[PDB]
DNA sequence: ATCGATCGTTTTTTTTTTTTT
DNA sequence: CGATCGAT
């Protein structure tokens, strides 16, 4: 549900079934396998996803003034037509608090902006509505990224990589505030990922801006034929009886979800010395890597990744101070889904 | 009558601060003093001091207001009349403030009326001034017509029966726009609040209005705080409204109009707050209140002529402004004469003398030369960023129409082109089309521009500097080719920036690690950044000060700046033979500003040959930097 | 001054062609 | 449906 604040606020009864959840450290992967309604084939990236499920951590930067470091997160899941992206998505937007759904070809860079025309209520033309400024720190479950003009995907420039807008028309000019987190789900030029050629290049974009994003958890067909059947009967099963069960798979009604909600406020977490010092160390050869013909390699941004990352994990266990174990989760995010380019 | 209450209460309120009001002074004489000559008729109120005073007439104020309003008018001119020998053409305009309660679009009904809150929003679709003539004099035709009466209500009615005699009531005598009472306003909308961003319905807009003082001050892009003067509007017709209609039948014994009526707003206070700056003689948080030039314009030279006399205040000043952040010391002394100011001179009708510099940062990827950037927009006035492609090329341009709204063809303003005595850099020189690229070829050095195809005798004018923002053809600066195709670009442009101060990335593990420990007071939340010399508010002070000054020369590194720029391009004899390079005045130019401007750090005038040699050991660094 | 008989009274539309960037 | 205008 919605996000006023003051009409949200929960009682202390549900509070102990909270940190109930909280004293599991089977809570990793109990909101992740609880994400699914049904679906039981490799949720490793559930995980993932529930970093943005609690969705991020706020390091506030009314402290200096300067730098303004929100910590970003940005994730977007690519691969085949068999995977379930729009359809899970779709089923996301009935999750999301600020669910949209729009996609490429759905609406341009002002169907997102300045809905300017005619208002017979004044009896006069006005300046008008917007998209993205209503979804702050929201999402928006999206497809077919290679599908947009030239003039959307350079707004997309300047929000991922400054998270801000200044406008400026005949009528009003305007410097507004937009910011939030990505979900899409982006294809590519062809049918299926061309094998050995990599994404790299396959979906259509360009050399190292590829490389710019944080880490897109990459999706592909499951080649393996085997697995088909068992869901063909116990999903059709599932319509067949219209009606679930509250298995190990405990479906909470809504234990599962103060703990999302609940678990955006009142949470602060801080970095004494834990999860920080292994890449302070080990980035010798984190960047050996200025050797490459036409790569894409390592750079100095991994690591404002990596604390966002944590800071967002220690959001789960709600550890005020740093939580160390999200860096391991961290270096697993990574090398699961880095070496998919070694060639 | 109603309200000789409220007569009573401001009128003794007069008779209190008519003696002290605040600790033996007043807040609401000096601004009625300054009054006294010109005699403008606005004073704002602290609506607490009707609380401290009055003792809650708040609630006797902010309901019957519209009808009591008139009444503080009647009460001004009693203010005025006890100290001023005083005649009635003395009125009554407000800005009110002081005010608690903050409401919005939607708690509106028939009970809101006749209120003073404060509200925000938008601002679209301005419209102009169009003045009023409410008043005048009219009856009878013959000789009776002096009337300086209650006639100036919204709905209009010349037809008066009489004043003197039994004559004419509704034949008229004729106008008066010579010796009567007239005022002013204007009229825009108002789009919901962008605090208060609900679902589901439109942005419902608000009608409003503005009196005498207000004028002109609203703008878009900008919110606001009004009184809640909502209405009854002396509307004349509209449709839909089915309701039933009355009209008094009067006695039977031995002029139509439909009712309809429609809503509006109107207001008479502002405080159009997040857009109000000051320059210099305005007292900041940190003051010295001495005798100056201004007011306040270097008031703290107590301490603005030690931040203006150490050698060390260079190098800390280098080190006062980028305490979360490490690199090369160059840009870090140089990008501030960007900001600093030029030259200034005072001279001749030969044609627009430049005081500004053009200025570049290239290198290579992830070294946070956006970083150095992504503050100036919150660091500078006048000076907002964002990219060329974060619009089109009404960007530059506005946005070209084709279809008829007033006169059918309207490009008469753009987003480069509102920077007047600000930067508003933008990120991505080198895959930006080909198009704001030629006219900025000449909009940065000829800042005097035209258009076509649907000019209003086009002549626009660029003002400030820039900030570049290239990268490498491979993303790497491989020494296998030569600049001119490692960057695949032109020359004058690349003789046009007079600074490059390329940025390159290496790898040697100290570094790294060293910017990790920045990053140790980074998060470290209480000591997350480094120590510093100069604070901000002394620092954009003596800035803004440093100006004001005529910079001159007289020097004989003035006179023999020949001998330093005839060296400059005795060693640039060459950059001929292996990958020629080109040598030009506007090298010349340039070095002229930025030698002076770094006379001005001084706070001094007149030019000394320690600024020319800097100068020409900072070009050498920059060409010799372009070679290969 | 009062009543009554005199005088004079009117408003409704939406869309297609060539042009410019 | 309104104002002019004449006499009673
Ligand atoms: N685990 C799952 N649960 C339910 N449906 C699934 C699952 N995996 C695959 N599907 C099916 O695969 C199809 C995925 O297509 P879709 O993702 O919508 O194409 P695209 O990848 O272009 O968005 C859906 O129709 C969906 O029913
Ligand atoms: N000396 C430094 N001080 C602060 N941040 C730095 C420094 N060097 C590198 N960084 C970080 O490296 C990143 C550089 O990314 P950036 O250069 O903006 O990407 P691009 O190369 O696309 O412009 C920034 O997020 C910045 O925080």
């Amino acid at each position: 549900e919605d996000e006023e604040g003051k009409d949200h606020i929960f009682p202390p009864e549900r509070v102990e079934l909270l940190q109930l959840l909280a004293k599991k450290p089977d809570i990793y992967d109990r909101l992740a396998r609880a994400i699914a309604p049904s679906i039981y084939e490799n949720d490793d990236i559930k995980k993932g996803i529930l970093l943005q499920l609690f969705g991020g951590t706020k390091k506030k930067h009314a402290t200096l003034g300067r730098q303004n470091f929100r910590s970003e997160i940005h994730l977007l899941l690519c691969g085949d037509p068999g995977t379930s992206k729009s359809q899970m998505l779709q089923y996301v937007f009935n999750l999301v608090p600020r669910s949209q759904y729009t996609s490429g070809r759905g609406s341009s860079a002002v169907g997102l902006t300045a809905y300017v025309t005619k208002d017979p209520e004044t009896r006069q033309l006005v300046l008008q509505t917007g998209a993205l400024v209503l979804a702050d720190n929201g999402v928006c479950c999206i497809d077919e990224f290679d599908k947009m003009n030239d003039s959307t995907r350079s707004v997309l420039h300047e929000v991922m990589e400054q998270q801000t807008l200044s406008i400026a028309k005949a009528g009003i000019i305007c410097q507004l505030n937009a910011r939030t987190s990505i979900l899409a789900a982006a294809n590519p030029a062809e049918s299926q990922w061309n094998k050995r050629k990599n994404i790299i290049d396959n979906v259509q974009l360009p050399h190292t801006l590829l490389s710019r994003f944080d880490l897109i958890f990459l999706v592909l067909d499951p080649q393996d034929e085997i697995f088909d059947k068992r869901l063909a009967s116990h999903l059709v099963s599932l319509y067949y009886v219209t009606r679930h069960e509250e298995e190990d798979t405990m479906f909470d009604m809504s234990v599962l979800r103060d703990y999302i909600a609940y678990a955006r406020e009142h949470l602060s977490p801080t970095l004494s010395d834990e999860a920080q010092q292994r890449l302070i160390q080990a980035y010798v050869d984190m960047r050996k890597v200025g050797a490459g013909r036409g790569q894409i390699s390592a750079y100095p941004r991994q690591l404002e990744s990596l604390i966002r990352l944590s800071e967002a994990h220690a959001k789960v266990r709600l550890s005020n101070q740093v939580e160390l174990l999200d860096v391991e989760e961290a270096w697993r995010l990574h090398r699961e889904a880095l070496k998919q380019s070694a060639t | 009558v109603k309200d000789e209450v409220g007569i009573r209460a401001q009128k003794l309120f007069q008779d209190f601060l008519e003696e002290f009001k605040e600790d033996g002074e007043i807040k609401y004489t000096r601004p009625a003093a300054s009054l006294e000559s010109p005699d403008r008729c606005t004073l704002e109120v602290s609506f607490e001091d009707v609380e401290k005073y009055d003792q809650n007439l708040a609630t006797a104020i902010i309901e019957e207001y519209y009808h009591i309003y008139p009444f503080l008018c009647q009460s001004v001119s009693n203010y005025v009349k006890d100290r001023i020998g005083l005649k009635t053409q003395k009125d009554c305009y407000v800005a009110f403030t002081e005010v608690p309660t903050r409401h919005k679009v939607r708690d509106l009904t028939t009970s809101k009326i006749g209120t003073l809150i404060r509200i925000s929003g938008q601002v679209v679709r301005t419209h102009p001034v169009h003045p009023e003539l409410v008043s005048g004099v009219f009856m009878c035709l013959d000789c009776q017509t002096e009337i300086r009466n209650v006639e100036q209500q919204f709905k209009f009615t010349n037809p008066t029966i009489c004043r003197n005699p039994v004559c004419s009531n509704r034949k008229r005598f004729m106008l008066d726009v010579e010796k009567s009472l007239f005022l002013d306003f204007q009229k825009i909308r108002i789009q919901e609040t962008q605090a208060e961003l609900p679902r589901g319905c439109i942005p419902r807009a608000v009608e409003i209005i503005l009196r005498s003082e207000l004028v002109e001050t609203v703008q878009a892009g900008d919110r606001y705080d009004f009184t809640g003067t909502l209405i009854v509007v002396p509307d004349v017709s509209v449709l839909a409204g089915v309701g039933t209609r009355a009209e008094n039948s009067s006695r039977h014994k031995p002029g139509m109009r439909e009712l309809n009526y429609r809503m509006a707003f109107l207001a008479c206070s502002v405080q159009a707050t997040t857009a109000r700056f000051g320059g210099t003689d305005l007292p900041m948080s940190e003051v010295t209140a001495e005798d100056m030039k201004k007011q306040m314009t270097d008031a703290e030279w107590h301490k603005i002529y030690e931040m203006s006399k150490d050698r060390n205040l260079y190098q800390n000043l280098i080190s006062s402004l980028f305490p979360s952040i490490y690199g090369n010391d160059e840009v870090k002394r140089g990008i501030l004469l960007q900001q600093f100011g030029g030259v200034a001179k005072t001279t001749t009708e030969k044609t627009s003398l430049r005081g500004d510099i053009n200025v570049c940062i290239v290198g290579d990827p992830s070294t946070a030369k956006s970083q150095f950037l992504k503050q100036v927009s919150d660091f500078s006035p006048r000076a907002i960023y964002t990219s060329g492609k974060a619009s089109s090329a009404a960007g530059l341009t506005a946005a070209v129409v084709r279809d008829e709204e007033s006169f059918d063809f309207v490009i008469e303003a753009g987003a480069l082109m509102l920077a007047d005595n600000g930067i508003c850099c933008i990120d991505e020189f080198d895959k930006m089309d080909q198009r704001d690229q030629v006219a900025i070829h000449e909009a940065m050095e000829q800042q005097t521009i035209s258009i076509a195809r649907a000019g209003v005798r086009a002549t626009l004018n660029a003002r400030t500097s820039i900030l570049a923002a290239a990268n490498p053809i491979n993303g790497r600066y491989d020494r296998s080719k030569s600049l001119q195709q490692n960057i695949q670009l032109s020359a004058p442009i690349m003789s046009r920036f007079d600074l490059f101060f390329i940025l390159v990335d290496e790898c040697n593990e100290v570094v790294d690690y060293a910017i990790a420990r920045k990053i140790v007071d980074l998060h470290s939340n209480i000591e997350e950044s480094v120590e510093r010399a100069y604070t901000r508010e002394e620092v954009l002070r003596y800035v803004t000060f440093a100006r004001q000054f005529k910079p001159v020369i007289s020097q004989e590194a003035g006179h023999m700046l020949v001998e330093n720029y005839g060296h400059l391009r005795q060693r640039d004899t060459g950059t001929s033979g292996r990958s020629t390079w080109r040598i030009t005045v506007r090298q010349l130019e340039s070095m002229i500003r930025l030698s002076e401007a770094m006379a001005k750090l001084e706070c001094s005038n007149r030019v000394l040959e320690r600024h020319v040699k800097e100068a020409f050991r900072l070009l050498n660094k920059s060409i010799i930097r372009v070679e290969q």
